[PDB]
C-alpha cells in the first residue's frame, strides 16, 4: 500500500510501507505526474531508509498518479516487481 | 597480503565497478545554466562559498557538436546561482552510486541500520569526491565526466590563489600520488567506515573494520609499489583522508549558507543532509 498521510491542494505527504525486499534497494525513485497527462512526469530519489516524501507545487482539482519504485543494488534482489502506484485529486 | 586481506580488496573492486559509472553515460536529463533586506551580508559571505567552485561547463555531442558555457562574473545578481541547479542533480547522480557501492559491501549490510545511515551521511560527500578524483586532470584543471566536462577558471589570482580554497588543493594533492584504483577504493572503504561519525552507536565495530582496512591499504603498498620511494605513501593518503573530513565539514557549512538564503537541494541530499 502507498498511503497519503496529509494533503494540501499545493501539496502531498505520501508514505510506503518499508519492503520486504530490502536490503535490496539504494534509492526509491518517485514519480508524480498528472494523471494521464499532458504533464512530463517528476521523478526524483531518496534514500532506501526513507519511509515518506514530499510532493509540492501541486494544481488544485487534479487528479494525478504517483508511483514509487524501488532500485535494486546491483544483483541482490530481494523478484523484481511491482511499481506501487496511486491517483489523487486537489 | 593474507587471503582475506585479497578477498577483501576484491569485493571493493568489485562494488566500484557495479557501483560507479566512470562514463556518466546514464545520467541525463539534468538541468542547464540559461535553460535591503538584511539577511544580506549573509550574501557577501554566500559570494565567497560560491566564488571558490567557480567553472566552466562543456558538453560534447553524439554529433561532434560541443557547447560551452561561461559562467557570469559576479555582479549581485543571484548570476551566482546559476550552476547550483545542475550541480545538484550531478550531485544526487554521484550520490545514489555512493549508495550503492555501500550496499554492496558485505560487512556494510551486516552492519545495524541506524549505523548504515550514519555512516553513509557522513560518507557521501568524501567518498563522492574520492570518485571525481579518478577524472580530475590536474594538466587541465579539468573534470572529464563522460560527454559532461568541467573545466575551473583561472583568477589570475593564480596557483597560488587557487590552492587557497581547500577542495581545489585537495584535488590536486590527491592527483598527484598517482594512486592505483585499488588504493582510490580502499580509501572510500576507509572513510566510508569511520568510527567517529555522528550518530553511530556500534563504534567498536566500526573501528575493526576500518583499522582491518588500514591495514590492508598498508600492506598493499609495501607489496605492491616498490618500496624505497613509497614508503611515505601510506601517511600521506591517511593525511589526504583527515583532510578530507575537514573538508567535508567545511562544505556542509556552506551548503547550509547557501541554501538559506538560497535552495537547491534535492530530496536526496537533504535527506542525506
Amino acid at each position: 500500500d502507498l498511503e497519503v498521510v496529509a494533503a494540501t491542494p499545493t501539496s502531498l505527504l505520501i508514505s510506503w510501507p518499508p519492503p520486504y525486499y530490502v536490503e535490496g534497494v539504494t534509492v526509491f525513485r518517485i514519480t508524480y505526474g498528472e494523471t494521464g497527462g499532458n504533464s512530463p512526469v517528476q521523478e526524483f530519489t531518496v534514500p532506501y531508509w526513507t519511509e515518506t516524501a514530499t510532493i509540492s507545487g501541486l494544481k488544485p482539482g487534479v487528479d494525478y498518479t504517483i508511483t514509487v519504485y524501488a532500485e535494486m543494488y546491483p544483483g541482490s534482489p530481494w523478484m523484481d516487481i511491482q511499481p506501487i502506484s496511486i491517483n489523487y485529486r486537489t | 597480503l593474507t587471503e582475506e586481506q585479497r578477498m577483501m580488496i576484491r569485493e571493493l573492486m568489485d562494488a566500484q565497478m557495479k557501483t560507479f559509472d566512470t562514463t556518466f553515460s546514464h545520467f541525463k536529463n539534468f538541468r542547464l545554466p540559461g535553460v535591503s533586506r538584511e539577511e544580506a551580508a549573509k550574501w557577501s559571505q554566500v559570494r565567497k562559498d560560491l566564488c571558490s567552485l567557480k567553472v566552466s561547463l562543456q558538453l560534447r555531442g553524439e554529433d561532434g557538436s560541443v557547447w560551452n558555457y561561461k559562467p557570469p562574473a559576479d555582479s549581485g545578481g543571484k548570476e551566482i546561482f546559476s550552476l547550483l541547479p545542475h550541480m545538484a542533480d550531478m550531485s544526487t547522480y554521484m550520490f545514489k552510486g555512493i549508495i550503492s557501492f555501500a550496499k554492496v559491501i558485505s560487512y556494510f549490510r551486516d552492519l545495524p541500520i541506524e549505523d548504515q545511515i550514519s555512516l553513509l551521511k557522513g560518507a557521501a560527500f568524501e567518498l563522492c569526491q574520492l570518485r571525481f578524483n579518478t577524472v580530475f586532470n590536474a594538466e587541465t584543471g579539468t573534470w572529464e565526466c563522460g560527454r559532461l566536462s568541467y573545466c575551473l577558471e583561472d583568477t589570475a589570482g593564480g596557483f597560488q590563489q587557487l590552492l587557497l580554497e581547500p577542495m581545489l588543493k585537495f584535488h590536486y594533492m590527491l592527483k598527484k600520488l598517482q594512486l592505483h584504483e585499488e588504493e582510490y577504493v580502499l580509501m572510500q572503504a576507509i572513510s566510508l567506515f569511520s568510527p567517529d561519525r555522528p550518530g553511530v552507536l556500534q563504534h567498536r565495530v566500526v573501528d575493526q573494520l576500518q583499522e582491518q582496512f588500514a591495514i590492508t591499504l598498508k600492506s598493499y603498498i609495501e607489496c605492491n609499489r616498490p618500496q624505497p620511494a613509497h614508503r611515505f605513501l601510506f601517511l600521506k593518503i591517511m593525511a589526504m583522508l583527515t583532510e578530507l573530513r575537514s573538508i567535508n565539514a567545511q562544505h556542509t557549512q556552506r551548503l547550509l549558507r547557501i541554501q538559506d538564503i538560497h535552495p537547491f537541494a534535492t530530496p536526496l541530499m537533504q535527506e542525506l543532509f
